[PDB]
Order: structure tokens, then sequence, then C-alpha cells
DNA sequence: GGTCAGATGATGGGGATGGGGGGTTGGAGGAATGGATGAC
């Protein structure tokens, strides 16, 4: 089974894209 | 899911849609963890209270989905269910204390663009990212409103649905409900003078409450949409499987047979 | 005079499938009754 590039979303990190509202999770993790 | 917004195409791969085969009904959500392995609440499997004990071919897996029941034709794969693990300390006569559940798939899935698994945490990543304030994230096909009480607005969404949520600190957890809470559940959602809504609904449980780490960038799975009272009720907060405090179990079915 | 039963009937009609005509994916073929009509 493939668990080793868990994570990691085709079409989002593998691309280094975001998504519109991804950020709004990292700002969350400030304090 | 209440006061979400719709997914982004690709934007939870491992979101996945448990069916009933006859009749065709939507009953629950899930987390594709494996090619072979799926994660969901043992409640959508396993709830005598409401005469509800499911077997693996009663239901079908869903997988790669964006619109709500049409088959999407070149994205979707639907697997079939090979066992059924249910948590043995699953505690369905009081407060749904343990509400997991895996699910062995008969084929492992072709990853594509729309099917792709989640992580499961560490210790490090959970005692990390498990904070009182910091967002997880949502998703499922469940209602968009209580539809058991006379209201207006659509009753289910046609698109996956999407909400980001805080956690909250244990103490406010206690004592926003009447229900017995347990170490292997959390709450989360907004506080009501937070000025923001947001829930997970009846069909969302076995949805993944999912966190992306600043560190490595992936998404991990911390929470399993579990119960709540209501959706998107004033001091009222969404609760969900504590998936970390139960990888040990988790682990131990995933890895006792060598695939 | 009003029950009854096949019966022909546009019309709105996929498909593991909506409203369309590409999409997160082809390219075609299309659901399932309704209410007028002799036989008594
Ligand atoms: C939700 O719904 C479900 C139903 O959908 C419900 O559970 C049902 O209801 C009852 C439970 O209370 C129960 O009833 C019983 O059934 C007895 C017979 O059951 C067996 O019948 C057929 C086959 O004959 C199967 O279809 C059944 O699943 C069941 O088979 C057994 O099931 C057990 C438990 O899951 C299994 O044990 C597992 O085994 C694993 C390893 O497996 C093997 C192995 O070694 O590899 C598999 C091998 O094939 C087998 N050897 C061979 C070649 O046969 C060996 C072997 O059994 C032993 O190893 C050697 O000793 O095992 C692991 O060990 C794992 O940990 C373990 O869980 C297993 O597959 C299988 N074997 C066994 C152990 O038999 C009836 O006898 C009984 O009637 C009455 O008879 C008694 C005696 O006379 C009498 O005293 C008493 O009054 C009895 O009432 C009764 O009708 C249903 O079977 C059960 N179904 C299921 C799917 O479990 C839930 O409760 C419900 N939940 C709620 C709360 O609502
Ligand atoms: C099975 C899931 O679809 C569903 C999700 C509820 C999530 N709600 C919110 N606001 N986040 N779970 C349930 O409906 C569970 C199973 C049956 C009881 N239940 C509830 O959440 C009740 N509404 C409350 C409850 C009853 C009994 C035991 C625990 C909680
Ligand atoms: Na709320
Ligand atoms: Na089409």
């Amino acid at each position: 089974s493939g668990e080793a590039d868990c994570g990691l979303r085709p079409l989002f990190e593998k691309k280094s894209l975001e998504d519109k509202t991804e950020r709004e999770l990292l700002e969350s993790y400030i304090d | 899911i209440v006061e979400g917004s719709d997914a982004e195409i690709g934007m939870s791969p491992w979101q996945v849609m448990l069916f009933r085969k006859s009749p065709q009904e939507l009953l629950c959500g899930a987390s594709l963890i494996s090619d072979r392995w799926v994660l969901t609440a043992a409640h959508c499997l396993l709830y005598p209270p409401w005469d509800k004990n499911f077997t693996e071919n009663d239901l079908l897996v869903r997988i790669g989905k964006h619109s709500r029941t049409r088959y999407e034709r070149n994205i979707e794969k639907i697997s079939m269910l090979e066992k059924i693990y249910i948590h043995p300390r699953y505690n369905w006569r009081e407060n749904l204390d343990r509400d997991i559940a895996l699910m062995k798939l008969k084929k492992p899935v072709a990853f594509s663009d729309y099917i792709h698994p989640v992580c499961l945490p560490d210790r490090e990543t959970a005692a990390s990212l498990l904070q009182a304030g910091y967002k997880g994230r949502v998703t499922g096909w469940g209602n968009l409103k209580e539809t058991w009480t006379a209201n207006v607005g659509k009753g289910q969404p046609s698109v996956l649905q999407v909400v980001n949520l805080p956690i909250v600190e244990r103490p406010v957890c206690k004592d926003s409900t009447r229900i017995r809470i347990t170490d292997n559940m959390f709450c989360a959602g907004y506080k009501p003078d937070e000025g923001k809504r947001g829930d997970a609904c009846e069909g969302d449980s076995g949805g993944p409450f999912v966190m992306k780490s600043p560190f490595n960038n992936r998404w991990y799975q911390m929470g399993i949409v579990s119960w709540g009272e209501g959706c998107d009720r004033d001091g009222k907060y969404g609760f969900y499987t504590h998936v970390f405090r139960l990888k040990k179990w988790i682990q131990k079915v995933i890895d006792q047979f060598g695939e």
C-alpha cells in the first residue's frame, strides 16, 4: 500500500498550488 | 456540512463516500488511509439503538467523488468491502466512545488526481497540532441544516462541502453538553462570540477532520466526524473521534496480515 | 350513463449519472405515465 506519499495532493502540493482557504489553517497555528 | 462551501476539484482526494447497495442511499463519509484501507465512524456500520448493523456485502465505497449522487464517469472508483473491523471497545450503549471502524477493500484502488490517501499522525504531530484554537477542516455530503425540523433551504448539497473549524479546549467541550465526553474524542467549532459559523451535520459521520502540518507540508487526519447536538447551534460544538489516541489499534489491524 | 381496461400517445425523455452539448469525463440515445375511447 502506497502510504509513503500520503497527505500530498496531486492537484495542490504536487504542483505547489494552494486551495482557496488553506492559509486560514496555517494562520491558525500562529498562536 | 452546515455553513460550509463547495469543495475545489480534488482538495480532499481521501474523501470516501459510504453507500448502501439496496436501497441505494448515501450513509456516511470515510477517509482513504491506504490503497486497501478506509477509515470511518463505527456508528455508520453498527448502531443497535437504531436497528443499524451492516455487512461487507451490504455496502459500497465510492472514491474520488465531487458530485453527490450521480456516477462521475472516468473519475470515481467504486470498491467493495472484504472485511469490516469495528473497535472492540466501541460503546454504542452510551456516548459513541471510540467511534471508529476500518474497512478493507477487496482490490487496492488506483490513485489519481482525485484519489489519494491522507496521513495518520504520529505522537509528535498530534502533540504539535492538536491545540485549542488551531483550525482543522471537515468535509462531507451531509445535511446543510437540521432536516428533522421544519426549515427552508435545501436538505443535502449537490457537491462535496468544506468548512474549517477551530479545536476547542476540553473544559468548554465538557460542559457544552450533558453527554459524557472522553479522551477518545475532541470537539471543534467557533464559540458564539467569535461571530463565525460552521459544523458537521447528519450524514457527515466518518468524514475526516484533517489538519495540514507547516513542517512537512502534509495533510493529516486528526479526527473522524462522530456526533453533535443539532447542527450549528450556538454554544454547541461538533465532536470528533480522536484518531491519534486510537492509532495503536489502527496500526494493529492494518499491519496484522501480509498484503 | 358512468365503471373498465387495454391501448396508442406525444413529450420529455441516457447511462452505475443532471442538465445538458463540457465538466473533475465521451458521445450519443432517451422515463414512465395520462384521460379519451369502445364494450357493458
Ligand atoms: C450485528 O449482526 C451480526 C449478524 O449479522 C450479529 O452477529 C451474529 O449473531 C450471533 C452473535 O451473537 C451469531 O449467532 C451464532 O452463530 C453461531 C455460528 O456462527 C458461525 O456461523 C457461520 C459458519 O458456520 C458464519 O457465517 C458465522 O460468522 C459464524 O462463524 C464464526 O464467526 C466467528 C465470529 O466472527 C469467527 O471467529 C473469528 O475467527 C478468526 C479466525 O478464523 C478461523 C481460523 O482459524 O482461521 C476461520 C476458520 O474458517 C475456522 N475454521 C474452519 C475451517 O471452519 C476457525 C475456527 O472457527 C476456530 O479457529 C477453531 O476453533 O476460525 C479469529 O479467531 C477472530 O478473532 C474470530 O473473531 C469465525 O469466522 C467463525 N468460526 C467460529 C468461531 O465458529 C451459532 O453456533 C450460534 O447458535 C447457537 O449454538 C450454540 C452451540 O450449540 C448454542 O450454545 C448457543 O445457544 C448459540 O446461540 C448462534 O446462532 C452469528 O454467527 C453472528 N454473525 C456473525 C457475522 O458473527 C451481531 O451480534 C450484531 N450486533 C448487534 C449487537 O446487534
Ligand atoms: C453518524 C453521523 O452522520 C452523525 C453526525 C452528527 C454530527 N453533528 C454535529 N453537529 N457535528 N452522528 C450522529 O447522528 C450520532 C449517532 C446517533 C446519535 N448521534 C448524535 O450525534 C446525536 N444527535 C446525539 C447523540 C446521541 C447519542 C449518543 C451520542 C450523541
Ligand atoms: Na456551533
Ligand atoms: Na453527460
